[PDB]
Order: structure tokens, then sequence, then C-alpha cells
RNA sequence: CGCGGGGUGGAGCAGCCUGGUAGCUCGUCGGGCUCAUAACCCGAAGGUCGUCGGUUCAAAUCCGGCCCCCGCAACCA
RNA sequence: AAAUG
RNA sequence: GGGGGGAACCUGGGGAACUGAAACAUCUCAGUACCCAGAGGAGAGGAAAGAGAAAUCGACUCCCUGAGUAGCGGCGAGCGA
RNA sequence: UGCCCGGUGCCGGAAGGUCAAGGGGAGGGGUGCAAGCCCCGAACCGAAGCCCCGGUGAACGGCGGCCGUAACUAUAACGGU
RNA sequence: UGGUGUUGGCUCUUGGUCGCGCCUGCGUAGGAUAGGUGGGAGCAGGCGCCGGUGAAAUACCACCCUGGCGCGGCUGGGGGCCUAACCCUCGGAUGGGGGGACAGCGCUUGGCGGGCAGUUUGACUGGGGCGGUCGCCUCCUAAAAGGUAACGGAGGCGCCCAAAGGUCCCCUCAGGCGGGACGGAAAUCCGCCGGAGAGCGCAAGGGUAGAAGGGGGCCUGACUGCGAGGCCUGCAAGCCGAGCAGGGGCGAAAGCCGGGCCUAGUGAACCGGUGGUCCCGUGUGGAAGGGCCAU
């Protein structure tokens, strides 16, 4: 339980159920009264903001969302399996959890929000390898990669050619 | 601490204790060893 | 048929205490091979809840032997501990070369954390969902290797829940020594029970039983 | 607004008996937290380096040169 | 009281076992009386006689024991220590059992 | 005078708690498509990580002093 | 579908 | 027959807070103050579906003890058979 | 009388998620010589409320930052992030 | 807002729950419809193994699921129609209308609830507020015993080691100048020179190579009953501790060991929880509940 004056930008913290993370922290102490702390808040897992104010006493309740490294395994179910290349445990994260499970790869490795050992948040990287093996060798055509997920290309990009794709907005961004 | 952790020694299949503090992670996985309990004299050991 | 005056042994109502179902189980099994005694229990937990899924080994007083062909894959000297072990296979990342292209012909498969990585970076979805990967909490990882392989021979094994919220485990050789099962199922149970996942609603073990490989499944009292 | 204002509380250490003093076996002779002083005739010290009696007697403080410094206690003759 | 500190209510109630609610259970208690004084007066002493004197009264169940020479004289008592017991077997009374 | 955050390729932002990894978009130069220019396609170069110290086996990262930076306050008289 | 000199 | 009055005392129906806890809320103050109904020279209570450990006592009330005991208690303040 | 329904409010959602008495009794325990008597007690069924999906601004309210760029300069209609 | 009371007729219809038993689970590919998962080399015919298949393999047994019907008991959800409680009404009625077992109201449940109530909203402080600070360790200030202030200067901690602990035996550093294949400027090697500048997990200090440092073999005294005698001290705590007993570890033995080179790594009581114990156990026995030891 850590209070608010105390806070900084990045300070995880639990609120209203939920869990955030200061990103916007100012102090104000105007005029003689009390001082306040005005900040402005993220979700750990959707994206959603809520900038709100507190007096200088109220307590939060800090919270422990390291970020380490974790890495793909493989499908089971609706689910996906990782493993932190730190400690080797696995985790088993839903689907919706992982945000762009699909453009990823059974092999891959990218990041999750670790709230008492069960990612809430995992992300690959800005862009990843991926071996198409669709497209017809017919300009800016559709390529299933190799993990099922279809994206648009250009022409010369043909079956077998393993291409990059920005795993935010699935576009080709080059070839391998 | 976590990767601490607390715990004890019982005579194995009885009471009396010990109570040290094991380590998690480093070596564990289990752990006894050789102690004197109030009854009776020296014995192995096991955690719980 | 022929499991019919082999069913007759078994009381469908009653409820047995291990040792009853233990002079019992021995004249449950017979086949023309030792059969192993497998144990059942329909845990009360949610497998859609990742938190309470149970994965934990338990290294016995009695049963189990060298019955597996355990593989160490390391770097360093930590071969030389492994070998001495009782490694069957031996060598890092040039025998993952071995498994990645066909072999196969072991059961564990333990690893050392230094060359962990590649393990499951190239190894994953091979033997992933095959629960051979090597796993902390299913302790088939680290540098102590010399325990642990010596230790899959004396009496260590597995048994992570399934997804219907069951856990079974073999916890001995059908002729076995008549308390040394009873004593091996006690054993088993009060590990998983030691494991209970902690936000788990309602009684634990819920159907409990003592089976032999081949036939006959006689369920008891846990807590017996 | 400062970054300091702290310390600890003292600790009291030192020679607790001199040289020429009657004790008794038990009294701790000296505090100390190196090894300023060494432990002597019928002189046990503990684990923190706390030289103590051993039997009833006086103190004398030898000086060893580059031995370092000791203090002894012959019991009463 | 006072300071607004904790008075020195930190020092706890080792003193365990000391009230349940029906209250208290109603035992039979036993009074002292060292033969020593029982030497005071010579004929049979009897739990009343004693009362009655100027030690043990209504406590109820009278232990005759103790320090001090025994007398010859009957002593009757709800108990004796091993010790007077013995003091009195130099020659006396034991009328131990006591009670209807 | 304090209050918090910020100085990373040419520009604008990741990376910093969880020390071993420079991630992105635009720009730049090379080459194609065009008569040519854009666009577009192919490929490449570029970061003392503000500086000066310290900690570490090692630091963009941890630690301190400075330098600039942005925003917040300065009330009762 | 597709800007300009 | 009843109705209204009566200084206190009485029973019953309701029922506070300041206080104390060196804040405060449970607790306390206290079923007190007070309000209302009734009773009468008194009122209540009163002949065991009681007590409680004694082969026990024997309606009820009232004084003294038991007793600041048994207990109760943010086991605090303090309340208290 | 512009734009923002992510947050709060109100409105609308016969499914889901958590849900209290109560129902239910696997099974357990204390006693009894026994009938019994008495206690715990899991699966599972249990409203509204909250979560969750949508709506909503004359409902509480909110309405960006740093670079570059034009025939001298300036400035920036323009572009970058 | 659920459950019940007041609360009643008559029907219509659907589930849900477990107990058991029988089914059931259909993309490539595999002479084929692969529910998981643990067993598994066996269970005139066959089956699997083995080979091939795929993420998974195949029998026979398990447990248990998805969804399905079958009886056994157990619980619910609504749809209507009614009239006589209850409600509203009607040129004034033991009656007629309307609503209707709903609502209203009684006990109980969960929730919303500044409409209202009681209160709380820390101290230090070159005024207060804002800032900063609040316990513990190290150094200075601190004036050569101890102790000693300031919103004086400067740093640390809330841990950690199953070896980084016992014991027994061994070994001696950092640097510097040569000298040497890959080799920085210190990777490893050799020669001198080098008393400590190294190291001792972490701050600083004292300490220390006649080890507190490094290495190895056995071990766990990171003992239980105790604790003379002291340090420090307002209380409470904190710290040292020889020796005895039991029972051990190491050593030939002398001996050494009741954690860690030492000073931080912390939290009174209360209230509860877990073992243990048999101490009390409201007439008796026994339970309920306590107590003591341990955590
Ligand atoms: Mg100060
Ligand atoms: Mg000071
Ligand atoms: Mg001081
Ligand atoms: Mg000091
Ligand atoms: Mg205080
Ligand atoms: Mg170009
Ligand atoms: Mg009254
Ligand atoms: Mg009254
Ligand atoms: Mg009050
Ligand atoms: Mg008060
Ligand atoms: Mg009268
Ligand atoms: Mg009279
Ligand atoms: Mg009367
Ligand atoms: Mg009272
Ligand atoms: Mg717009
Ligand atoms: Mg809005
Ligand atoms: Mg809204
Ligand atoms: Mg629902
Ligand atoms: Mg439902
Ligand atoms: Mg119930
Ligand atoms: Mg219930
Ligand atoms: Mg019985
Ligand atoms: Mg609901
Ligand atoms: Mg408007
Ligand atoms: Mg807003
Ligand atoms: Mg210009
Ligand atoms: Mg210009
Ligand atoms: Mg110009
Ligand atoms: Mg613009
Ligand atoms: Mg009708
Ligand atoms: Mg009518
Ligand atoms: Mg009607
Ligand atoms: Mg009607
Ligand atoms: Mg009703
Ligand atoms: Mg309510
Ligand atoms: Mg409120
Ligand atoms: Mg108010
Ligand atoms: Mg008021
Ligand atoms: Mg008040
Ligand atoms: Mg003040
Ligand atoms: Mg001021
Ligand atoms: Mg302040
Ligand atoms: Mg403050
Ligand atoms: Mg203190
Ligand atoms: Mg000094
Ligand atoms: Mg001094
Ligand atoms: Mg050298
Ligand atoms: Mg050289
Ligand atoms: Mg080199
Ligand atoms: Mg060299
Ligand atoms: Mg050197
Ligand atoms: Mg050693
Ligand atoms: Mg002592
Ligand atoms: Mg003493
Ligand atoms: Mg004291
Ligand atoms: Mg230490
Ligand atoms: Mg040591
Ligand atoms: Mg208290
Ligand atoms: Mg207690
Ligand atoms: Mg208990
Ligand atoms: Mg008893
Ligand atoms: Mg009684
Ligand atoms: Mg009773
Ligand atoms: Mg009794
Ligand atoms: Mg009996
Ligand atoms: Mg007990």
């Amino acid at each position: 339980m850590i209070s608010v004056t105390d806070l900084r930008p990045g300070t995880k913290v639990k609120m209203d159920g939920g869990l955030w993370e200061c990103v916007e922290y100012q102090h104000q102490k105007l005029g003689r009264g009390g001082a306040k702390v005005v900040a402005k808040f993220k979700n750990l897992e959707t994206g959603a903001t809520v900038e709100r104010t507190f007096n200088s006493g109220e307590k939060l309740e800090d919270i422990y969302v390291e970020t380490r490294e974790l890495q793909y395994l493989y499908p089971e179910g609706e689910e996906m399996v990782f493993m932190d290349l730190e400690t080797y445990e696995q985790f088993a994260v839903p689907r919706s959890r992982v945000v762009g499970a699909e453009f990823f790869k059974e092999g891959m490795t990218a990041l999750g929000d670790m709230y008492e050992g069960q990612p809430i948040k995992v992300t690959p990287p800005t862009v990843v390898e991926l071996k198409v093996v669709d497209t017809p060798p017919g300009g800016s055509k559709p390529a299933t990669l190799e993990t099922g997920a279809v994206v648009q290309v250009p022409l010369f990009v043909e079956p077998g050619e393993v291409i990059k794709v920005d795993t935010r907005t699935g576009e080709y961004v080059g070839r391998a | 601490v976590r990767i601490k952790l607390l715990l004890e020694c019982t005579e194995c299949k009885r009471r009396n204790y010990a109570t040290e503090k094991n380590k998690r992670n480093t070596p564990n996985k289990l752990e006894l060893r050789k102690y004197c309990p109030w009854c009776r004299k020296h014995t192995v050991h096991r955690e719980v | 048929k022929r499991y019919r005056a082999l069913l007759e042994k078994v009381d469908p109502n009653k409820v047995y205490t291990i040792d009853e179902a233990a002079r019992l189980v021995k004249e449950l099994a017979t086949a023309k091979f030792d059969e192993t005694v497998e144990v059942h229990a329909k845990l009360g937990i949610d497998p859609r809840r990742s938190d309470q899924n149970v994965r934990g080994t338990v290294s016995l007083p009695h049963g189990l032997g060298k019955q597996v062909r355990v593989l160490a894959i390391a770097k360093g000297e930590k071969i030389k501990e492994a070998e001495e072990a009782g490694a069957d296979y031996v060598g890092g990342e040039e025998i993952i070369q071995k498994i990645l292209d066909g072999w196969m012909d072991f059961d564990a498969v333990v690893a050392t954390p230094d060359v962990m990585g590649a393990v499951g970076s190239k190894l994953g979805r091979i033997l992933g969902p095959r629960g051979l990967l090597p796993n902390p909490k299913a302790g088939t990882v680290g540098f102590n290797i010399g325990e642990i392989i010596r230790e899959i021979k004396a009496g260590r094994i597995e048994f992570r829940n399934d997804k219907t919220g069951a856990i079974h485990a073999p916890v001995g050789k059908a002729s076995f020594p008549p308390e040394k099962l009873a004593d091996n199922i006690r054993a088993f149970i009060r590990a998983l029970e030691a494991h209970k996942p902690e936000g788990a609603k309602g009684t634990f073990l819920r159907s409990v039983y003592v089976t032999t490989t081949m036939g006959p499944s006689v369920r008891i009292n846990p807590h017996s | 607004s400062t970054r300091n204002g702290r310390d600890s509380q003292a600790k009291r250490l030192g020679v607790k008996r001199y040289e020429g003093q009657v004790v008794r076996a038990g009294n701790i002779l000296v505090r100390q937290r190196g090894t300023r002083f060494k432990p002597g005739k019928n002189v046990g010290m503990g684990r923190d380096f706390t030289l103590f009696a051993l039997v009833d007697g006086v103190v004398e403080f030898q000086d060893r040169g580059r031995l370092g410094r000791y203090v002894h206690v012959r019991p009463l003759a | 009281f006072e300071g607004g500190r904790s008075t020195t209510l930190m020092r706890l109630p080792k003193r365990g076992m000391q009230g349940q609610v029906p209250g208290e259970i109603k035992r039979p208690r036993y009074q002292g009386v060292n033969l020593k004084d029982l030497a005071r007066f010579e004929g049979e002493v009897t739990p009343e006689l004693l009362v009655r004197a100027g030690l043990l009264k209504k406590g109820y169940r009278l232990k005759i024991l103790g320090e001090g020479e025994a007398k010859p004289l009957k002593v009757v008592a709800h108990a004796f220590s091993k010790s007077a017991l013995e003091k009195l077997k130099a020659a006396g009374g034991e009328p131990v059992l006591l009670e209807a």
C-alpha cells in the first residue's frame, strides 16, 4: 500500500480491482489547501486510460507486474504455451491475453506482463520473420503465412519465401 | 523472502521440529538432515 | 470374455482402505507380464483456470526403476556428472540433432539451464505436447543433474492433471510385496494433496482408485 | 530538504576492565569490532570478538609489538 | 496508565487458562497446616478442632503436612504429605480416606 | 526557490524497474518503374545513448554532480 | 486504379 | 365502576448525549436523564417445570457476607454476578 | 450551439462470470449396548447488485506535443512523427 | 431483491443435479470416425507391438470429459384460466363491477444508499502549509573513556547462503618487470620482485595471510535440558557467555562445534491458525472449548 505523493510514471498499482500504471504524475499544491496528486493511468491488459486525482494521504496498493521475456513452444486447445527463457517455467496463456497470437510462430520470443506468475499481455516484436507457404505466383496478393494467418504482399514474394510482417498491422514490411 | 521461505523438521512419522529456512529455486526440491528430538535422541528429519 | 470372473473380484458399492485394495489389487491383475499398478483421482479444480493445473513430481519409498531411458542434454563436465549418474544418452546441442531428426528411444529428458535455451527453442513443438520438455515444476531442468538423473531410477515420477480434471500415475509393479504398493500409494496421495491450487473451491480428491495395468480399478478412500 | 540526517545508535565499545582490576569469571573485559585486543591467559573471546574472563583474577595488558595486544587474567595466587 | 505509549501491557498473559464461561470448576481445595502447629493441642485433632482453633477454616478439606515434629495423637484429615505421613509414622494417626 | 518527468541514428518516439539484446516511423545515399518527377518497388549507411564520476565480470540501463529540457506550483497576511 | 512538368 | 391531583418512593412501556476510552466506532456514561401508563401507602416479587453438586436446600422480598470473587471485555477503558 | 461514449451517471440487454439466505446430502465426526439423539459438511440448484455487451452530450465531463518547409527575409497554406 | 407468512382453485409446459449403466466424440494422412490423459507388450480367429501416418496411435485396462437416452431419489423455470382471500371502486352493498393470489403488509436475505447520522482526517518543522523527514547499520561532527544536538556532511538495510555452516588437512594475495602459440591492457603458463595495497556475498568501519582468505574429506552443534558471570540499560528489550547433562560431528589427539570475520537484514501485547501434548474438561463418563510446547 504505497500512497500517492510517492508515485512516479511506471509505478504499477491496483485500482478499481484492475491493473494500471501511472504514466502521468503531477503534484499539485495551489492555494493554502492540502496537496493533491493528479495522475493519468493505463490498464495493463486493455489500453483504456483514466486521469484521476488524490489527496496527500490516500494510499494506493502497489502491484508486482514485472515483464520477463517468454517464449512460444506449442498450441493446445484454444490456448498457446510460452516459457520464461529465464526460469523456464511453463505458462498456458489463453488466446485472448496473447496480443497478435496469430502472426506469431511456434518458437518465437515475445514479451509478457507477469502478474503473479501468469501473463496478462503477450506481445511479439513490431515485425517478425515468417515463411509464406501460400500465394499465387500471380501483385498485391494474399499470402498465408506458416502460422495460418494471411497477409497482403507484393508480387515477387512467392510460396516458400520468408518475409517480414509488422505484428501490429500484419502488413508486409519486406522480405527476409 | 519468497524464494526463501520458512520451514521446520519432523522426526520421521512424528512430532518435534527444528524450523530452519530452505531456499526454494537453488538447492531445494525437498531436503532432510540429521538432528536431535526432544524425545529419545538423534534421527533423520524431513521438512513439511 | 474373461474379465467377468475377473470383475467379480470387486465390490462395486464398497469403499476400501488402500491396504484392503492392496491384497486385492494383486488378485485383480493377472497377465502374461508384470502389470504396473495405476492410480487415478478426479481432483476438484477447473482446467480453464490456468493457475489450478497440477504439475508436480514425487520421490517414492518403493517402486519405480531404471525402466526409463533418460537423456541429459548439457554443456561442460555436467556430462561427467550425468553419465556417472546413469545418463543413457549424453550430449548437448549435437544430440538435439538426433532427436530433431527422427531419433526417439527414451522416456525422460533432463537438461541444464545453460544449454536449456536452444532446447525448447528448437524442440518446443516436438517433445512439447509430449510433456518431455524440461520444466522446473516437473523438476527435469537444472544443474544438480546428478541427483536428478540418479533419482528418476529410484522412484520419482511426475503427474500433471489432464484437461478433464483428472490425474493418473503408476505407483508400482503388480507382483509388489503387499504393504509396499499400499505404502507407495499414500506417498503419491500425500504429495498430490500437498499440491492444492489456493482457490480450489469444494472438496479436492473426489474420486481416487487403485487399478492394475490390465483391468480392474477398485475405488478407495484416499484417507486410508 | 536534505538527503541525510541519519546515524546508528552508539554501541559503547572499548576496554571495560582495566589492568589491575579484579574480575570474576564471566566479566566481559573488552567490547570491540575487529580484534583490537586479543585473548590471553584465562581469556576466551566471543562471537562478536568480545574478550571475557575465564577465571577469577586480575587483568594484564600485554603489548606484543607487531604481534598485537593481549589481555590476560592472572588468577588470584 | 500513560505516556500514551503502551503502559507495560507489552508483557504477555502466559497466565494461560483463566476463565471459561459457565465459570469456575467446583472442585475440592486443600488447606496446608504443618504438623508443626497441631503441636499446639494434644488430643484428637479433627478438621474443625482446627477451623475453630485458628487455622484452615471453612477452606474445607484439610491436609496436615510439612515441617515440625509430630506428636503422639490421632489426626483425622483429608490428606497427608508424604513427609508428615512419615513423621506421624513415628507413632500417631493416619485417618486418610475420610468423607461419606 | 522547490515538484515531477525528459536529453537515443537527420526528425519524432520505443528500449532503462526486470543490467549482457539498439526497436520504429519518416529522412538520407545506391538501384530499378517513367521521357522525366513524384509515388511506388529493391537494397544500404548512419546512434560518444547530454556530459563527468562511481558500482559491476559487463551498463543506454544502477549510482551519484553538473549542463541544458518540459511542465507544476509561489498560499495566510 | 493511376499526380505533375 | 372509571375520568383528575399527589413531594419523593414503585412498577411497566419507551429511552438519549455530553462524557470515559487521554482520537474513535464496539464498549462506556446507562436502561441513567427524560417522556408516557398505571399503582398505592407503599410498589414489585412470591410457593419451584428453582437452585446446583451438597445422602443437599426448600416461596418472596430486604440488610450483611460471599465479592471486586466467578466471570465479562476493541480481554482496552471498564462492567460485574 | 461543433467534436470525444475509453472513465463516471442514467437507459436498454430472458446468454455468460462472481452471487446471500435457503434447498440439497456424497462424506465426515461426538456420544449410546443398541435403536437412536446431536453436530460439521462437498457436487449441484438459489435474486438483486457488480462484471460483461450495447446506448446515451441542452447526462459528470474532455477537446494534444515536438521537428521541417515558400522568389531576401520573415511566416507557414504544406508535410513528418 | 430472493425465501417464507397472510396465500387459494384448475390445468399447460420445460429443464437442471447429481448416483449408476449404455452411447458419443468424422479436415490431410494413414487398407480407417484418433475426446483427453496415465498405464501398455501384450489382450480352425484376430488384435497391437514393430514399419508407415500425424501435433498426437492405434489393442486391452484406467480415470474423466462433450453431448445423448434409460430407469432410482432429488431440486427448479415459467404459460395461461379462475375466484373466494388482499387492494380499488359502485344511484349506500350479507350485493355488483375491476385488479387478483399479483401487489400491500409481517419475519428473514444480499445489495444500492452524503437523502441523514456519528466520526477520522499523524508528528517533527528557525510561523503554518507544500517539500523533506519518521525504525535499523557505518563514518564524520563528537572537543584522544562512554555518551552528545541541528530541516549539519556522506553512504547503507528490511536481505542472503545447504554451503557462504561444523570439524580436520592442506594452500597464500593484489599488483609490478621480464618471458611466452591463438592470445586486450589482467583469459592459461614460467621466473623472479611484492607483507599486504587482494580478498573476506552487500554500505562503511574496526578486523585479518602465526586467516577471518582459497581448496578438499567427512558432516550438520543452523543441537535439546541448562546457564555461573557480565555488557548495555529508565522500563522493555538487545549482546557476550565459561561450565554441567543428553545425545552427536570432526580430529590420532589436544581439542573444536548450541550458524555465518564482526557491527543492519527488523516488529511488544492482543486476536486467531497449524501441528504436538496430555494439563482443565461446569453432577458422572465423554465430548465442546481452553491451557502448555512448538511454529
Ligand atoms: Mg534529524
Ligand atoms: Mg542529528
Ligand atoms: Mg548519534
Ligand atoms: Mg556511529
Ligand atoms: Mg502511538
Ligand atoms: Mg532513391
Ligand atoms: Mg422499563
Ligand atoms: Mg422506564
Ligand atoms: Mg457517542
Ligand atoms: Mg473520549
Ligand atoms: Mg405489599
Ligand atoms: Mg409497612
Ligand atoms: Mg403485591
Ligand atoms: Mg451496564
Ligand atoms: Mg476527427
Ligand atoms: Mg464520453
Ligand atoms: Mg459512458
Ligand atoms: Mg447468470
Ligand atoms: Mg447459469
Ligand atoms: Mg445448508
Ligand atoms: Mg448453503
Ligand atoms: Mg461408538
Ligand atoms: Mg443477476
Ligand atoms: Mg455542446
Ligand atoms: Mg473525462
Ligand atoms: Mg523559407
Ligand atoms: Mg529560405
Ligand atoms: Mg525567401
Ligand atoms: Mg499538418
Ligand atoms: Mg384474469
Ligand atoms: Mg366488494
Ligand atoms: Mg373480484
Ligand atoms: Mg376479476
Ligand atoms: Mg405478495
Ligand atoms: Mg438490508
Ligand atoms: Mg458513503
Ligand atoms: Mg457527515
Ligand atoms: Mg446530532
Ligand atoms: Mg461522541
Ligand atoms: Mg504541527
Ligand atoms: Mg515554514
Ligand atoms: Mg507534509
Ligand atoms: Mg509530506
Ligand atoms: Mg528503537
Ligand atoms: Mg571520537
Ligand atoms: Mg568519546
Ligand atoms: Mg601476479
Ligand atoms: Mg606478460
Ligand atoms: Mg588475451
Ligand atoms: Mg599475454
Ligand atoms: Mg595484473
Ligand atoms: Mg569443509
Ligand atoms: Mg543464562
Ligand atoms: Mg546472571
Ligand atoms: Mg532490562
Ligand atoms: Mg551475518
Ligand atoms: Mg566460514
Ligand atoms: Mg488491544
Ligand atoms: Mg492464542
Ligand atoms: Mg488449535
Ligand atoms: Mg479428565
Ligand atoms: Mg453448575
Ligand atoms: Mg453439564
Ligand atoms: Mg461433565
Ligand atoms: Mg461411558
Ligand atoms: Mg489442544
